[PDB]
């Protein structure tokens, strides 16, 4: 739980002298892009039921086991239970980007969700690649302007590849 | 006669030592060629007759 | 030095100096002026050269000046820049006299074996050589620059 | 072990002439190289350890070879792998200060290639060292000197393979 | 932590919901705070060692008997002052992270929660530091928005201390 | 929606029956209808912060809830509910830990109990996460362990800690799992060294006086006439 | 191994094995079962014994993972405890060899010209390795730790 | 010079694979042959000069070779002959007792062969010998270590060939 | 006063202790 | 050159005599010392670097022998200190493994005193840093084995004096 804010405060907290100019300029146009940055999250959390359901038709697309019988998301509330654990890594990797750090994604759901999902027996690359998947249709839904005022999104797609990419490698 | 490795700036005698390694150079003319280089003409050839 | 060298190298081969070896010392004689004019540039400000070095050596590897660094507590810090110190002086020797064996016979040869059972790393040390030449050649002329960094090479190279 | 002055003399030797104006156009074109040959030879006898230690984390590092199952493997392979990229080095530089690549037939490719036929060693992971290690010092000691360098280099690697 | 976008995402967090349109104001809102914020914040910085020499002066000039009377508390000897000193610029480095944060919670999680046992177990009559915020809230000279953001902040500096 | 997984039970001492009896090991038990006088109000409000925030501050006390409760209307149970929903708790224990660990924290310290197992943490921690923090404490709450053993007015404690005829019985939960773990304090960065050991003074090494030295006559005769 | 010690010093004194080096091959095949369990031991709680050691030398020398040291960074101490992994792989051959010689032959003869290739400080090494000997030792039961500590003891010896 | 064990340390760490159970089904292997292979090897020290004058009487001694006109003619000869055969029974012991044939390629038969060649030495006489040398040690120390022997001496006997 | 020790002079060439200031002057 | 067994030996044999039941009880003294002894051995040959470093930290550091005019003071001068003391602590290892000191005053002791005098080394520098490298030894492999390393630390001490 920190904002990037939050973050020059602590550091120059845990250093204890006041915050330097060249961390001002940073922080300036971190200002002058956190429009980008906050809607950009919520142009990516619209659609992110369609999101969903494309990265996880993908996915049993790709891995026919997954719903056949036997497998790790075979039954019904297991299914439903997998599309519940994709919506919720959608929603923080949101989140973390409207923070602009990845401290509330690597704070709030990865720490214990590569434990739980060695635990429970479900596989861990297979999420791998519903992330990565759910990650170009994001920043795409994100960086692609349909009836928006032409922006410097760029930046955006730079940090949400790196979050959806921490939020894959910490599945593991 | 005593331990080298005092008198040395870096491990200086390796291109006879890999020489050695290698035996296309024998034991003998290793010792001629420790004999021959400078550190021995600085030890015992400077400050003697 | 060159005279030492020469003769010496003449002596083991059991002749006199060659011609060449003689222009050799002559352009050395010769050129003993600007070798002391360098020594005195690099002894009249030696205060700035220790300060300013371990300055930019403690910016560039704060882990020694750091807990668990050998050079820890003022004192460490400290003793460090007598070190630094001992090389300039080194430095200083092996300009005036054209050749590193002053250098070399003073404080080279086992530096490896003492700065080992100091528990001192010896690029740190290398790092420090590198930021007084930095601080030198920064006060001299180009010549004189290339001429002081010749022996301030020697060390460093020395070092690794 | 021959200069460019050497070859020279030598050159005329053979032939049994005395030293001709061409002669003399190939003395002048080596002094006029050789001044600032001396300025590259002294920086690369400053940076040696950094350029070879630069040379080895830019190819050999994250490969097979500083793994396991390589020819790098052990401590002592590293050591004796070091000294090899030193000894290519220091080699290199003599040539350049020569003028010649004399000595790089005379010294080092003389038997280097059958005892690495022999040893195991990879001709191609020690190519792409040395050729690492020429634009290491290429980029450190200047353009004209790293071309000076570019040649002799690719001379030991010609001799290796 | 309060900040107005960790209090958005607690919200829609506490409550398990998507990030919604109500959340997105506060960003846009925070332009209008933090467009003079850090501003402020760069000439606090720049004021801040007056201010420290200048509120160790109201202080002792309030109140004579800390500089007279001989404790460890009171600031009798060099060493006393020197702890004011460390104290009221931790005040004024405090107030800039929390100018700086858009939210008092550095502030009130760096200063504010153990600050009453502090002030009862180790004789430090909070009425000094009320003397200290009060003449750098007179002392900053602040303009126009910034000022007003200040007072409202310092204004709750004072009446956590008191 | 989806139900819980079901999670098999555990062996403890709490889940068998016991054969209590009233000794000191038994905690103190406070209960809302019998406090009546208003210092009483003071010790259970303590022991329910003393179990909620462990021993929390001025800064961490709720002024609406105690006050309501010395009224009488708020129950003890809707007090603890008050006090788990309450920020300092939030940010004190759902903050810094992640979903299971606040999990196994606020088992702990709303049913006093230890959880059975991991994989009933890992059960658990869907809700916290899917439908908030309140739903979280609410289902809690509603569930029968948490009524039989406290009811409706009683904080709760650490249930049957200790067996008789023993020195210690159990950690008391209070030492056992703080606020932060090992990897929120990594975040903050807590152990710098305290670098106190071989600082290396550079001064001459003193010297032992050998045998007929001077000195050695030196603190006598400063002694002397 | 033992054999091999013994075949090498009856051939370079150019004779049979005496009968006291084949009573030392007799009692070294008897004595296999123990060095198996010590062994055993050691390849079960590797990682254990790696991530203690690990965090006991970091938290003793500081230096290293220090900003400017060596191991500074994930990779950089993944790689550090890559090397401790290697030692204490080495430290197993020996101890299932009944020899120090596969220590010798795969990581003794040049860490120092590498390490001094790749800037680590050795006496760090050597930390680490007798942080390893100290929780190994500590497993271990007292005369097989004794077993044991003679190998990791030859280790931090052939280090500084 | 590698043992069994040394050369199951060196294949598992050319892969760089920890020792797995196959590993110590070969080192159990070595241990169990290694018992009887200390009772061969005494055997084997205590009886050395018969063997070796009983492999020479039942081969070499009444031929051309022992004879003018052979290479095992004048005391010079037959001295080289008998520490010959000396060497290569003392070998094959160390062979044995290692349980690895490396030190035969190692030390035996590095530059044999051609020396062999040079000095004219017969190989056929040798390796006929070597192998009289090889029943003659069989039947001393028996079956199972006679085997042992046995393909030893013929590892000495196919690089002599 | 016949000090029977060593004279009260330090910081003599080639110590560590005149370079502490400096050290100390130093990050 | 001699241990207490061939000590033991050389008394009972310059007497002609066998070995009667005092030299029956010596060597018993010996043999039960001998464990205590090997392992005191290991303990020391752990931490050859580490002792010689804290007895020059505990000696010789920070005095006037390291600064300028001392004979400590060069680098040439500080390597052959700490070769010196190495000398000094593998000579006392294996006088306490032998029980003897005639190894110390035949390897050691020769002409040692003859030697520092010529160069100019001080003798009471050098015997206070053995003392410290005796008293850092002693602290390490304990009570017992710290006195039967002591003893022959103070004989050499004695014989440089
Ligand atoms: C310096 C930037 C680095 C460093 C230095 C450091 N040096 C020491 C201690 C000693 N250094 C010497 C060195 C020399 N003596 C010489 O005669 C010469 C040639 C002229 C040299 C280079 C000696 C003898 C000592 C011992 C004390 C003495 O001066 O007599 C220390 C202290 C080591 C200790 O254990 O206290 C330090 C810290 N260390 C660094 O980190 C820098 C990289
Ligand atoms: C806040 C962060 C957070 C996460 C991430 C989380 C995950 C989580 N995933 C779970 C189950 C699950 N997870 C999956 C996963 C998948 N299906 C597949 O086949 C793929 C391999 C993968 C889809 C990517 C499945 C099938 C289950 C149901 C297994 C079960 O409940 O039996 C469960 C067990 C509870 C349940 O839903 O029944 C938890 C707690 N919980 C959290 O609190
Ligand atoms: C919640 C209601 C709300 C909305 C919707 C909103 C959007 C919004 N988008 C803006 C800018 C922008 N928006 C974009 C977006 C994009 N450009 C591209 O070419 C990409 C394809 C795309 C991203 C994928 C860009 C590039 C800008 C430029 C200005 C800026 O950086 O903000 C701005 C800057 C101020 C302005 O336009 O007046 C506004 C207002 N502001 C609001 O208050
Ligand atoms: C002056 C000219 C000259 C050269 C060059 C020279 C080389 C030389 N390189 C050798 C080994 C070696 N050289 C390498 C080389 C490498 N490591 C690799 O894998 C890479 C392909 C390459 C590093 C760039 C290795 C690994 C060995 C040792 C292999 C072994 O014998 O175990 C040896 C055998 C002895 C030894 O161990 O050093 C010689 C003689 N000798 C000379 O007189
Ligand atoms: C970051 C937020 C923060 C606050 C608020 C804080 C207060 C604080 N002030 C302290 C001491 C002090 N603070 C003062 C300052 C004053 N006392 C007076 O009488 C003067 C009127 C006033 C000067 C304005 C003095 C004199 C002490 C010394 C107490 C002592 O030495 O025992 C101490 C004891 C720590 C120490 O011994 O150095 C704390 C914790 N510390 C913090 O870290
Ligand atoms: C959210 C709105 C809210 C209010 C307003 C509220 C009032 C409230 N006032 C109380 C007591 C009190 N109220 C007063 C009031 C006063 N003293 C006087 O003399 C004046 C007549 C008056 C001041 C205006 C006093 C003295 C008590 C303490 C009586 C007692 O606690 O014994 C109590 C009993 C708990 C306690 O504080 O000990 C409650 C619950 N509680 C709430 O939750
Ligand atoms: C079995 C014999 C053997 C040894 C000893 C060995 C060492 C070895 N250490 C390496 C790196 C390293 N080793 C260290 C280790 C350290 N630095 C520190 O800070 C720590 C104090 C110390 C750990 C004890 C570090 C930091 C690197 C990376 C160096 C770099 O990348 O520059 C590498 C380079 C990567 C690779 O090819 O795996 C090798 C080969 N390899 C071997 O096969
Ligand atoms: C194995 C028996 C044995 C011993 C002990 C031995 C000692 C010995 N020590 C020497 C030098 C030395 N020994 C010292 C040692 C010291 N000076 C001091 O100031 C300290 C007090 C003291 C060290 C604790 C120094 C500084 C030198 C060098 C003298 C010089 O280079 O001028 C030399 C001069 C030649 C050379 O360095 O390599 C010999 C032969 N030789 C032997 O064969």
């Amino acid at each position: 739980m920190f904002d990037i804010f939050t973050r020059v405060v602590s550091q120059a907290d845990a250093r204890g002298e006041f915050i330097s100019s060249d961390k001002l300029e940073a922080l300036k146009k971190v200002v002058a892009e956190g429009t980008k940055r906050s809607d950009a999250v919520s142009r990516m959390t619209n659609n992110a039921s369609s999101i969903v359901t494309n990265a996880a038709r993908q996915l049993f697309a790709d891995q026919p086991q997954l719903i056949a019988p036997g497998g790790n998301a075979y039954t019904n509330r297991r299914m439903a239970a997998c599309l519940r654990d994709m919506e919720i890594i959608l929603r923080y990797v949101t989140y973390a980007t409207f923070t602009g750090d990845a401290s509330v994604l690597n704070d709030r759901c990865l720490n214990g969700l590569r434990e739980t999902y060695v635990a429970l027996g479900v596989p861990g690359a297979s999420v791998a690649a519903g992330v990565r998947a759910m990650g170009k249709a994001a920043v795409a839904i994100v960086m692609d302007p349909a009836g928006v005022t032409s922006g410097d999104c760029s930046s955006l797609q730079q940090e949400i590849e790196l979050y959806f990419e921490t939020a894959a490698k910490a599945v593991e | 006669e005593r331990d080298i490795e005092p008198y040395i700036v870096d491990a200086q005698f390796t291109a006879l030592e890999s020489k050695l390694g290698n035996r296309e150079i024998n034991m003998k003319e290793f010792i001629e060629g420790l004999g021959c280089s400078e550190l021995y003409q600085k030890e015992f050839y400077t400050p003697y007759p | 030095s060159i005279v030492t060298k020469s003769i010496v190298n003449a002596d083991a081969e059991a002749r006199y100096l060659s011609p060449g070896e003689l222009d050799r010392i002559k352009a050395f004689v010769t050129s003993g002026e600007s070798r002391l004019r360098i020594a005195e540039t690099l002894t009249g400000s030696r205060e700035r050269i220790i300060k300013s070095a371990g300055d930019a050596l403690f910016q560039k590897r704060p882990d020694v000046v750091s807990p668990g660094g050998n050079a820890y507590g003022e004192e460490m810090t400290a003793t460090c820049l007598r070190d630094m110190d001992y090389y300039l002086r080194l430095i200083t020797y092996g300009v005036v006299a054209g050749d590193v064996t002053p250098i070399e016979e003073i404080g080279l040869v086992g530096v490896r074996e003492m700065y080992k059972s100091l528990g001192t790393p010896v690029d740190a040390v290398a790092q420090a050589v590198r930021e007084m030449k930095a601080v030198a050649t920064g006060m001299m002329s180009g010549d004189d620059a290339a001429e002081a960094g010749a022996y301030f090479d020697y060390v460093i190279g020395a070092m690794e | 072990m021959q200069d460019a002055i050497t070859s020279v003399i030598n050159s005329a030797d053979v032939q049994g002439k005395y030293l001709d104006g061409s002669a003399m156009d190939k003395l002048k074109a080596y002094f006029t190289t050789g001044a600032l040959r001396v300025r590259a030879a002294s920086t690369i006898s400053a940076n040696a350890a950094a350029i070879v230690k630069e040379a080895v984390a830019k190819s050999l590092l994250y490969s097979d070879v500083t793994r396991p199952g390589g020819n790098m493997y052990t401590t002592r392979r590293y050591a004796a792998c070091i000294r090899d990229l030193d000894y290519y080095l220091r080699y290199a530089t003599y040539a350049m200060l020569a003028g010649d690549p004399s000595i790089l037939d005379e010294r080092v490719l003389n038997g280097l290639k059958e005892t690495y036929n022999s040893l195991g060693v990879p001709v191609g992971s020690t190519v792409q060292a040395i050729q690492a290690m020429k634009e290491v010092t290429a980029g450190l000691v200047g353009a004209d000197a790293g071309r000076e360098m570019g040649v002799y280099f690719d001379y030991i690697c010609s001799g290796l393979s | 932590m309060k900040t107005p976008l960790t209090e958005a995402v607690a919200l829609a967090d506490s409550q398990g919901r998507f990030l919604s349109n109500t959340e997105l104001q506060y960003l846009y809102g925070r332009l209008r705070q933090g467009a003079f914020a850090l501003e402020a914040a760069q000439t606090l910085t720049a004021k801040a060692d007056t201010l420290v020499n200048g509120a160790a002066q109201a202080v002792y000039s309030k109140f004579p008997y800390t500089t007279s009377t001989p404790g460890n508390n009171f600031a009798a000897d060099q060493r006393g002052k020197d702890k004011c000193a460390r104290d009221i610029g931790y005040y004024l480095r405090m107030v800039t992270y929390c100018l700086v944060a858009g939210g008092t919670g550095p502030m009130d999680e760096y200063l504010i929660a153990g600050v009453d046992e502090i002030n009862r177990t180790f004789d430090l009559s909070p009425s000094w530091y009320v003397e200290a915020l009060k003449h750098i809230k007179a002392n900053h000279g602040l303009t126009g928005d910034a000022a007003t953001e200040t007072n409202n902040y310092i204004d709750y500096a004072i009446n956590a201390l008191s | 929606t989806i139900p819980l997984l079901q999670y098999a039970p555990s062996s403890q001492n709490t889940r068998v029956a016991g054969y209590t009896v009233g000794g000191d090991e038994q905690p103190f038990v406070f209960t809302t209808d019998n406090v009546i006088s208003d210092s009483d109000f003071d010790v259970l409000i303590n022991a329910a912060y003393r179990q909620i925030f462990f021993h929390a501050f001025k800064c961490d006390r709720q002024q609406l809830l105690e006050s309501q409760l010395r009224n009488g209307q708020i129950t003890v149970r809707d007090f603890i509910r008050g006090l788990l929903l309450s920020e300092t708790f939030i940010d004190s224990f759902y903050n810094k830990n992640s979903n299971y660990r606040f999990v196994e924290q606020c088992i702990q310290r709303v049913l006093g109990r230890d959880p059975f197992s991991e994989q009933e943490k890992i059960a658990w921690s869907i809700v916290i996460c899917t439908k908030g923090l309140a739903a979280f404490v609410d289902q809690l709450l509603n569930t029968d362990e948490y009524m039989e053993n406290f009811g409706y007015d009683t904080v709760p404690y650490q249930r049957r800690r200790s067996l008789a005829s023993r020195e210690q019985g159990e950690i008391p939960f209070n030492i056992k799992s703080p606020r932060y773990d090992a990897y929120y304090r990594s975040q903050l960065g807590f152990p710098q060294v305290v670098w106190q050991n071989a600082v290396r003074r550079f001064r001459t090494p003193d010297r032992v006086p050998q045998a007929g030295d001077p000195a050695l006559f030196l603190n006598m005769a400063r002694s002397a006439q």
